[PDB]
DNA sequence: ATCGGATGTATATATCTGACACGTGCCTGGAGACTAGGGAGTAATCCCCTTGGCGGTTAAAACGCGGGGGACAGCGCGTACGTGCGTTTAAGCGGTGCTAGAGCTGTCTACGACCAATTGAGCGGCCTCGGCACCGGGATTCTCGAT
DNA sequence: ATCGAGAATCCCGGTGCCGAGGCCGCTCAATTGGTCGTAGACAGCTCTAGCACCGCTTAAACGCACGTACGCGCTGTCCCCCGCGTTTTAACCGCCAAGGGGATTACTCCCTAGTCTCCAGGCACGTGTCAGATATATACATCCGAT
């Protein structure tokens, strides 16, 4: 049940919607791959710490609290899911 | 089961003090609880570090006052110090 | 000059030296010995006890541990050893 | 494997050139466990004293130091009653380049000159540091009844 | 005071004082905790909560609703100045963003 | 004969529309699959609480929105209205995420 | 007729010289006077240890050097080599200390 | 009392910092903006330094107070103890 | 006389005389090294405290410090430091 | 290992284990402290110290000096991918900056 | 400058659905009284380091001038991105089934805090000689105008 | 494409000085030995929710054609920083004098931890109802081509 090339699920319309929320009026054609790379790097960085936190507690399910703690450690506090 | 403590009822009481008509949803309560916990941890950690720096072994009201002065911005810090001093003076007598 | 067989050996294996590595102290030893000492030993030089931790981290990343210049010299003279080793 | 070949080379070296006033060999079928006999050095108060000791080889050799233990009961500040020894080369500063001959000769030198900076037993080390006649007497009287 | 009512009622607060004292004692902060520290901390926390709730209620009333939802809290926090700096590095779930468009991007007259 | 807007008005309309609502903008199943793939890359045979995936999505979307705001300001600084990858690179460099 | 270096060939020499050294570049007495004047608002009749002034000077010089490093990148991104007061503002906004 | 000491951060003292930062050409309006931002930074640091001094019931601003304030703002400094 | 003030200068010098047997060190460099050691100590021991608080424990064991080292140090420094600490603990116990 | 000797030598370290244990116990970190935590923490600290000192000595030797100064510490730290990331928001007093001139500014 | 399409957004009305607010039992945490001990407050003493001052010299700041290069504005080309439309894809919703694993309870053993003696590790103060800074002379290498 | 002259920088040798490093004395904190209460490790059990599957709708994604307006290059102007010479200002340094406040020690008292007993406040759980989201039908703001 391995998974491959799923980052293509972050479609171009979704990136356009995110840019529109950010306040962008005209977007170049090479933005999408750069945004995909940035998102992948951020996701890897957060998930690594979440997995470390859930490994220290000898669990197999990653709780929302592990993700909240990882985000807080990275300097991006999140309100809404505990803490 | 399990008993999980929270600041929900106190937040609701303060809200009813401020806005007697408006209610509040559940996600807003989760956000307020998270905010209260975060501010508690910030102030307590700063006060503990302040007590450690001066080679003390206790946390009095002046440590908390200095931590509040260090954390909160100007007008917020002044008003918070005013409210804290008022509460301490009212409680001690 | 061309070194003799007796004077080109690793102190750990005591057998013929293969894939030499030269530490910053210039002590030479065959790569399997270094790989084994990193895992279990104190990560120092087996001969004179000088720390090469940064050296190891620097060279394993680029895979430049082997002393290529001396490896060819040793390999050309004694190629019949590699089949049995 | 590698450790077995290393022990074979060690025995080949020992057989080719016998060491100085020491002799080690596998007492049993397994080559991992060894017994070694050391004779009293001439420049020491342990003249005429033979000492037997046991050698345990860890599975990951030479990258882990072998364990030596005196079988006999010998009086010295660096040796307990159980037969262990206190040598920095043994465990603190062991390196794969060293051989069993090196540690055996280091033990012999320790017999010639003890270690008072970090003694294993403080009381007998203090006795050594205080006087010599009593230490010499008790060492001789215990080696004349326990060593041989 | 009379030394008879509850601690929160004695100090005139709504946030608990005993719970704050216990959290200070069991939180691995200091070997000792003073008698007046929980009162001061509870007062500060109550003041901040009241300020944020007041601003959020004002925003909700301006939105023609009678319930604070995370959007109203986001509006209240970002539209302020000291509160926005206090929570500069904080993400509110389901909060959205403040509406603004750079003047360069608007159509020409 | 058919009526069509000049290029730019619909962009501003969408900008106004998406700065008013608060829902998520990335489809949930693809993001869940991507998160699961990365986590499986880290540690095999992992399970995910739904709230964990939700929090990850919220954090990623907020980060991307902030990055795009900074990118827009960078693009405007160069007397332009189009955002190009060098703007993203400069914003990430100044913010300190890539140095 | 007398020797004169073309513009820009002496700025580069000073760049090469100043990145090679480690000493402080701001004079010490004016900085001490500035520190004391700034501090006299918060509390009056203060005294300063000799090490505190040096620590403040080191921190301020490092901060200014970093700010100019970011400002140079902002200026180059706009296709010009001169740094202008509209690059410092953009750098400070992106870093987070202006907003 | 002291007044208008910000003019002690002269033009050459800013050009040297710019050259260390790697700037080849500087416009004439940079200096005033640099003075303003430097004053803001100094005020921000010295406020916390003075707060630390006042809490400890002292009349002198030690280097420890400056180090603690710099660490609090996220500008950890190595060399002056701590 | 002045009261006793502890430091890591002796141990830092002992470590320095291992990698470079023929190199000295200045006073300011030693102060910087002392500050770095203190800062890293505080970082690791403060991360471990919260890591133990999360799981409702009262003891800080080598497991908490190992996970703190994993969370703090970068990709390869963490691996090397974890290996060094594991070797040290194994040598200490046996 | 065998007891009846100093704790720093049982673990083969150079940093003190007793001082680290005392600081962990009295640092208001936790109610109890395990007996193996100081060993691991001292090992990590010693490894990091040696890591920085080796590069500092190399930098000092590159400049023909036989004495480490803060400039050499800054040079060693800023030239390493991981040490720079670890000490990213840290300022070294009297450390200067790395030589770096943008390619646009160079003469043509 | 509007002139009227034409599109999209804002406004008022019915409805109905689940989340919000409140009532109930209870049990675990908070309050009340008491004792003991050490941590912090206060007073006095010492002396170290910070503040203030004066004179000299000279390195660095300030002022001015000639001009060369860089910032900014204006035109033009063409191509890449926006907008609208028809086709195809897989997300989203609902409902069912199963079991892996988180959460909880009960025993009990081994690890860690506490206390007393005691002595060697490490801190403070001294002293000396070598590494590094400085000065002077020469060689090397960018730099620029002119052919 | 070049040769040469003014100029800044690097190498090398000799002199001096001050601080890095090693030694000696000593006080105190880390080590050894023993005791005891309790944290957490392990085993068994429950039942929650995370994973997997299936069918239908229609919403969002995708591919495409047309066109226009924005990015990028080129040319020109002018003015504003830069490099260099000269004059004025005060930073830096060495010296002397004083006293303010940091640092330490002795004594005492009162404030907080620890223990036991008791009861009520907040938490888990259940239920009624109205705030708001959705569907439908007008009404106004805005854009666009062009007189
Ligand atoms: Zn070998
Ligand atoms: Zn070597």
């Amino acid at each position: 049940k391995v998974l491959r090339d799923n980052i293509q699920g972050i479609t171009k319309p979704a990136i356009r919607r995110l840019a529109r929320r950010g306040g962008v009026k005209r977007i170049s054609g090479l933005i999408y791959e750069e945004t995909r790379g940035v998102l992948k790097v951020f996701l890897e960085n957060v998930i690594r710490d979440a997995v470390t936190y859930t490994e220290h507690a000898k669990r197999k399910t990653v709780t929302a609290m592990d993700v909240v703690y990882a985000l807080k450690r990275q300097g991006r506090t999140l309100y809404g899911f505990g803490g | 089961r399990s008993r999980k403590e929270s600041y929900s009822i106190y937040v609701y009481k303060v809200l009813k003090q401020v806005h007697p008509d408006t209610g509040i949803s559940s996600k807003a309560m989760g956000i307020m609880n998270s905010f209260v916990n975060d501010i508690f941890e910030r102030i307590a950690g700063e006060a503990s570090r302040l007590a450690h720096y001066n080679k003390r072994s206790t946390i009095t009201s002046r440590e908390i006052q200095t931590a509040v002065r260090l954390l909160l911005p100007g007008e917020l810090a002044k008003h918070a110090v005013s409210e804290g001093t008022k509460a301490v003076t009212k409680y001690t007598s | 000059a061309i070194p003799s067989l007796s004077e080109c050996q690793c102190g750990i294996c005591m057998e013929i030296l293969v894939e030499p590595v030269t530490l910053p102290c210039n002590h030479t030893l065959c790569k399997p010995c270094f790989q084994s000492t990193v895992e279990k030993a104190s990560l120092c030089c087996p001969f004179c006890r000088r720390r090469v931790s940064s050296w190891t981290r620097y060279h394993t990343r680029r895979n430049s541990l082997v002393n290529v210049e001396l490896w060819t010299i040793i390999q050309k003279h004694y190629p019949r050893e590699c089949k049995l080793r | 494997h590698m450790a077995l070949k290393r022990i074979n080379k060690e025995l080949s070296d020992l057989a080719r050139d016998p060491p100085a006033q020491i002799s080690a060999g596998p007492v049993g079928d397994d080559m991992f466990h060894w017994q070694a006999t050391i004779m009293g050095p001439n420049d020491s108060p342990y003249q005429g004293g033979v000492f037997f000791l046991t050698i345990h080889f860890p599975t990951d050799y030479p990258f882990k130091p072998p364990k030596v233990a005196f079988t006999t009961r010998i009086y010295h500040p660096n040796i307990n009653s159980n037969g262990s020894i206190c040598l920095d080369i043994l465990r603190s500063q062991w390196s794969p380049a060293l051989t069993i001959s090196k540690v055996l000769l280091s033990i012999a030198s320790l017999l010639d000159d003890p270690n008072p900076d970090d003694p294993k037993v403080p009381e007998i080390a203090r006795i050594y540091k205080t006087d010599r006649d009593k230490y010499n007497r008790i060492s001789r009287e215990w080696t004349q009844k326990y060593a041989m | 005071s009379a030394k008879a009512c509850t601690r929160s009622s004695r100090a005139g607060l709504q946030f608990p004082v005993g719970r704050v004292h216990r959290l200070l004692r069991k939180g691995n902060y200091s070997e000792r905790v003073g008698a007046g520290a929980p009162v001061y901390l509870a007062a500060v926390l109550e003041y901040l909560t009241a300020e944020i709730l007041e601003l959020a209620g004002n925003a909700a009333r301006d939105n023609k609703k009678t319930r604070i939802i995370p959007r109203h809290l986001q509006l209240a926090i970002r539209n302020d100045e000291e509160l926005n700096k206090l929570l500069g590095r904080v993400t509110i779930a389901q909060g959205g963003v403040l509406p603004n468009i750079q003047a360069v991007l608007l159509p020409k007259k | 004969k058919p009526h069509r807007y000049r290029p730019g008005t619909v962009a501003l309309r969408e900008i106004r529309r998406y700065q008013k609502s608060t829902e998520l903008l990335i489809r949930k199943l693809p993001f869940q699959r991507l998160v699961r793939e990365i986590a499986q890359d880290f540690k095999t045979d992992l399970r995910f609480q739904s709230s964990a995936v939700m929090a990850l999505q919220e954090a990623c979307e907020a980060y991307l929105v902030g990055l795009f705001e900074d990118t827009n300001l960078c693009a405007i600084h160069a007397k332009r209205v189009t955002i190009m990858p060098k703007d993203i690179q400069l914003a990430r460099r100044i913010r300190g995420e890539r140095a």
